[PDB]
RNA sequence: UAUACAAUUAUCAUAUUAAAUUGUUAAGUGCUGAUUUAACCAAUAAAAAUAUAAAUAAUUUUUAUUUGUUUUUAAACACCAUUAGGUAUAUGCAAAUAUAAAAUUAUAGUAAUUAUAAAUUAUAUUAUAUUAUAUUUAUUCAUAUAAUUAAUAGGAUAAUAUUUGUAGUUUUUGAUACCAUGAUAAGGAUUAUAAAUUGAAAGUGUUAAUAUCAUAAUCAAAAUUUAUUAUUUAUAUUAAAUAUGUAUGUGUAGAUAAAAUAAGAAAUUAAAAAGGUAUUGUUGCCCACCAAUUUUUAUAAUAAAAAUAACGUGCAGUAAUUAAUAUAUUUAUAAAAAUAUAUUUUUUUUUUUU
């Protein structure tokens, strides 16, 4: 028993005041006013520009490989490989890391002759930043890779060129010094180099073997004679409750009727009695 | 706010503003004076009273087409920062790049 | 215009059998002449007459294109041609015509790319390969047993020891692989054996 | 606020007004509040006012 | 009804984009636009209307403003001359100009005679509490029942009513005062330009009153404005209240059809697409004979 | 999932200080027989009349008990019958709207709020009074046929063109034998004498957007079955485009047409109130039953309640076609209907000692 219009909603039919369901509408005497104004001002000042626009239209075409790219485009794309490569946690040494920063070093190595872009003194300060702290990066990767990968000699060898045609000087030097350090440093960590040094057990580890000692050393005293060695059950199981407070369920006492009236047939007639 | 005052086109405004500005023109510098019509006043284009009498829809369908209401009408959509003219080309919300 | 009925949806099977209205020979979306009285087809009829269409000459034919429209009242059975089945059979027209019509999202960068870029990726570990120290040496690391600068040292200085073999006893069906195994145990396990088969893989040491 | 209201003449003559309601405030410390009915925002509005 | 909407449900047509009326902007901001204005105010500007146009014609306003009930009565004077008729609008025009002041007349006339002991007119304190409610009316600063309220509660004398007893015995005192008084706040105040147009109005109006059923009772509810008033012809003391206008008119069987055969004076012209079969209304299809 | 009714007035079962109860009268032919009613009708048919003064407001009504079924002469009178009759009035059995309340529905679990209000909508002149209406005339009413719609091209009396005689097949598709948007007509009932007209806007075949076999078109000599049309009546009768052979029957049934304008016509007439539960607005909401799916309480061969756009039977309610509401009885395809009693969210009509 509900009365309900389907063709129209209930709230729509019954707000008479709000709306009006005649739909002639009659002159009589119901003038309206339009009553239009403007100012000098409109003709210049504050004019608005719109969202879609052709100057800012661009057919965007995609490519896999890199050299497709000018170094222009191909920078961003390495920073934009790099923003996803560098969440990569790896106690900060790896080869992929070096290998995408030289290759930006590479870009902009190339930039500096095809992008025109000219010398460090002709880039401004920001890119002047920019350079010198992925040259940084790179020679930091580099060292911590080094000991591992022995290539790493030959890209700090290669960032120091890219110092050398950007002509950077102060930092050149430094890269001829990491340089010169690190192929000497690489062969250090190897084995052969200290034949001098040679190659313990954690509190679990032992606690175990005492744990041992003491199951064999009651197997041997109690297994045969008065087999006590069993540990205390852990057969009460503990059971989640209103307020997460365990429920335990402590086994029954031998003084009572219940588990003797268990253990009997539940039908006598039709169960077998043995 | 968009209740008071509906937006319109750019194109809109400037007629309005040359309308305005030739009935400026047009006016005597007399009548001006004695109208105290200054350029900074704004100047009342038009103001008529009108009765229309039909079926609602069909009227609606004349209104739009004589250009007496609007409420449907599809403006194009302006630019997310200022979209007004004459600002800088190149202007980033968050400077950001900073050195050190 | 929409097959499904306005009522909680039911259950569709019993205890074993299955709902005769729901079954496929006396499906409830289906309109069998023979099982439906006289008065229905009188309706249709009517309804038919009343509205300028095509009377019905064959109602096993005119079955296969009846539409059903689930009514408080019950089923109403109506003409594909019908005003009131237009709509719907416009749509299912559409769907036989092209059944992709609604919007897919575009897909994302390759999942074998995205595991290249994973935050976790430099914590995977390999099976040791017995005849590389170099793998066995990097696993030492991995495990945490051994220093990343001494797993080259490591990796040299890495000794091989021999293992007990294990051998598989491999063959036919009853061709006495147990009763082989077990003469090598010294001990009678296959008699003791459910369905006298084995079922399950067993390693054992033997002298 | 502004809404929208029938308005009724005549049987026969039925038309749908705008109500608007608002009010005119100064923190030296003079308010006053309206509320009116008018065939267009505009006139609700003057009328409101 | 022929719409889009309606005509989606009448006969479904494919092509929705339709435009059913053409566009025709009436409106003048939408028509013009700055290319067509550029050339357009060369040709027309306001020196060139200065100099191709012939001259046919606040402190500035009050000095041409002259008498406006004059200028207003003229019109419909010489609305009877050759080439033009007597219009009712002019006639119209002229009774408001006339009737715009009645309002205060009506006010004042309450006071006057409403009142039942006002006290003594002539006393300064009682003059100044009606000259200051009668510019407030005037003013429109206050309405006429607050106006009246406040002259019948303003303070006149400490135990007046005991003072009362001593001269009147019923409450009632002379109304020359009251009128010598209500005539003589109008002649000091600039309200209307003819200074006997106040006292004759004051005085006509409730010699006219005078002889109805209770003259001087007024009930509290249409005594002044309200939202529920009388008719203009039915008020107390309105310039209208006697009239005895023709009210019944003979019709006809065919006066439905034949409403506009007559010496209609038409507001908008019949033409022939509304009206099928109507000559005019200064056609004569019956003619006489004159010498 | 936790988180501030009211107490100055709340319509369904919360009655508690109140004077009641009982009177002993009325009416009594058979006569020559048509009473009542929209209609049918039944059997002697006339009748029951008496009041006030008087019972404290309270501190334990915590307390007895109590609210229109109450049994017989007539008049009224519900099931049922159909030719048409039967059938209810306090003596007992019976707490009960005159309200100390917490959003609808529901057993206090089922759905997601439920009700209600205002404005408007075609039924009711009143009797001097914005008009006397009332007379004359007329009525056998019928016509339709033989198919091709898609370019410009100049001449005598002019200073000169053979352009005398100007020569490029074939890719589109609707006003046609349905349908293929809109738009003019006919239809007199109240603005009148006066220097004046007695024909309306609410729409009539052809006309401007929906397509998808369409050659339907007069240039004569032609084929009543179809509503919407004033024909000549008894002295003289067929000559030019070919032009009506049928029906004499007492100015004659029913039914029906026209006129109060350069014509001739004259006292009883227009002029009140009074409604939506509908908003998709009567072609409307809504009602049970029928029919179809399904949920909840339940396991007892249970019962109850709830959701749902199209069916079937109806038309119960909505001033709604013999008014509606409440309780009791009764009938049953279903809304409901009829009675007994009590009410009007039923729209209303003037008597201050004749
Ligand atoms: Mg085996
Ligand atoms: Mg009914």
């Amino acid at each position: 028993l509900h009365q309900y219009p389907t063709a129209r909603h209930k709230s729509l039919v019954k707000d008479r005041l709000r709306f009006a369901r005649n739909w002639w509408l009659t002159g009589g005497n119901n003038y309206e006013l339009v009553h239009e104004v403007g100012h000098e001002r409109e003709a210049t000042e504050c004019f608005a520009e719109y969202a879609q626009d052709s100057s800012r239209d661009v057919y965007l075409m995609s490519t896999n490989r890199l050299s497709d790219l000018p170094p222009g485009d191909r920078l961003k794309a390495i920073v934009g490989l790099m923003r996803s490569r560098w969440e990569v946690k790896d106690a900060n040494r790896g080869y992929d890391k070096a290998k995408l920063l030289l290759q930006a070093l590479e870009c902009f190595s190339e930039m500096k002759a095809s992008g025109q872009i000219g010398d460090f003194n002709s880039l401004p300060e920001p890119d002047q930043d920019t350079f010198l702290q992925y040259v940084e990066g790179c020679s930091r990767f580099a060292q911590a890779c080094s000991h591992s990968h022995p290539d790493a000699v030959r890209v700090l060898l290669r960032a120091a060129q890219i110092c050398e045609e950007m002509r950077c000087v102060e930092k050149r030097d430094e890269m001829i010094q990491v340089t010169e350090a690190a192929a000497n440093r690489m062969d250090r960590a190897y084995a052969f180099s200290r034949p001098h040094d040679t190659l313990p057990p954690s509190l679990h580890e032992n606690e175990d073997c005492v744990r041992l000692k003491n199951t064999e050393e009651l197997r041997r005293r109690f297994g045969n004679t008065a087999p006590h060695v069993l540990e205390k059950p852990k057969r009460v199981d503990c059971l989640r409750i209103h307020r997460n407070r365990p429920l335990l369920l402590h086994p029954m006492k031998d003084n009572n009727k219940l588990l003797e009236l268990s253990k009997l047939p539940a039908r006598p007639e039709f169960d077998s009695w043995t | 706010d968009r209740w008071t005052h509906p937006q319109e086109s750019n194109l809109e405004q400037a007629a309005r503003g040359s309308a305005v500005l030739a009935k400026r023109l047009s006016m005597t510098v007399s009548e001006m004076h004695d109208r105290q019509e200054t350029a900074e006043n704004p100047a009342t284009l038009d103001r008529f009273y009108y009765r229309i009498q039909g079926p609602a829809l069909e009227a609606g369908e004349l209104k739009e087409a004589l250009g007496l209401k609007g409420n449907r009408k599809r403006l194009p959509r302006r630019a997310p920062g200022w979209a007004t003219l004459g600002m800088e080309k190149v202007s980033p919300q968050e400077p950001g790049h900073a050195a050190k | 215009q929409s097959q499904s009925s306005r009522g909680q949806p039911g259950l569709q099977w019993q205890e074993g059998v299955v709902d005769p209205r729901y079954s496929s020979s006396g499906n409830m979306r289906r309109f069998n002449p023979d099982t439906v009285a006289h008065y229905v087809k009188a309706t249709i009829q009517n309804d038919r007459r009343e509205m300028g269409l095509g009377e019905v000459y064959d109602w096993h034919e005119f079955a296969k294109d009846a539409v059903y429209i689930p009514t408080r009242s019950g089923p109403l059975w109506v003409g594909s041609d019908d005003p009131r089945c237009a709509k719907f059979m416009r749509r299912r027209s559409k769907m036989q015509k092209t059944p992709q019509q609604k919007a897919r999202p575009k897909p994302g960068p390759d999942p074998a790319k995205a595991l290249e870029d994973h935050p976790l990726r430099e914590y995977f570990t390999t099976a040791t390969n017995l005849r590389d120290p170099l793998s066995t040496a990097n696993n030492l690391h991995r495990a945490g047993l051994i220093r990343e600068y001494d797993i080259k040292y490591t990796a040299a200085k890495v000794r091989y020891v021999p293992r007990p073999p294990v051998v598989s006893i491999m063959g036919h069906v009853d061709h006495g692989k147990t009763t082989l195994l077990d003469y090598l145990r010294k001990t009678n396990v296959a008699s003791q054996e459910a369905g006298g088969i084995t079922q399950n893989v067993g390693a054992f040491q033997v002298k | 606020a502004y809404d929208m209201r029938v308005v009724k003449f005549s049987p026969k003559d039925h038309r749908q007004w705008i109500y608007c309601v608002l009010y005119v405030g100064s923190g030296k410390g003079i308010a006053g509040w309206g509320r009116a009915v008018a065939p267009s925002t505009q006139e609700a509005k003057k009328e409101a006012i | 009804d022929k719409s889009v909407f309606a005509a989606k449900r009448r006969v479904i047509v494919p092509i929705h984009p339709t435009p059913n009326f053409p566009a025709h902007f009436i409106k003048s901001a939408f028509t013009t636009d700055p290319l067509k204005e550029k050339q357009k105010a060369r040709f027309s500007s306001g020196g060139e209307a200065m100099r191709e146009v012939q001259d046919i014609p606040s402190r500035r306003d009050l000095a041409s403003r002259g008498d406006t009930e004059f200028q207003a009565l003229v019109e419909f004077i010489e609305g009877a001359s050759y080439d033009q008729l007597i219009s009712g609008r002019r006639f119209k025009k002229v009774y408001d100009v006339l009737s715009e002041n009645d309002d205060m007349f009506i006010w004042l006339c309450h006071t006057a005679m409403s009142v039942l002991n006002p006290g003594d007119m002539r006393s300064r304190l009682i003059y100044n509490h009606l000259r200051i409610l009668a510019e407030s009316v005037a003013s429109g600063e206050m309405t006429q029942r607050t106006a009246f309220r406040f002259f019948e509660s303003a303070v006149r004398s400490p135990a007046y009513r005991e003072i009362a007893k001593r001269q009147l015995e019923g409450g009632a005192a002379t109304r020359l005062a009251g009128i010598s008084a209500a005539a003589d706040v109008m002649r000091r105040m600039g309200l209307t330009r003819r200074p006997m147009s106040s006292y004759f109005e004051l005085y006509q109006r409730i010699v006219e009153r005078s002889e109805a059923m209770t003259p001087w009772g007024f009930p509290p509810l249409f005594q002044f404005e309200e939202r529920l008033s009388l008719e203009p012809r039915l008020k107390f003391f309105s310039r209208a209240s006697q009239q005895s206008l023709e009210r019944r008119r003979r019709g006809h069987v065919m006066t439905p059809h034949t409403t506009l055969h007559g010496r209609r004076i038409f507001w908008i012209p019949p033409t022939w697409n509304r009206a099928g079969r109507f000559l005019g209304p200064h056609v004569t299809l019956y003619p006489g004979m004159t010498p």
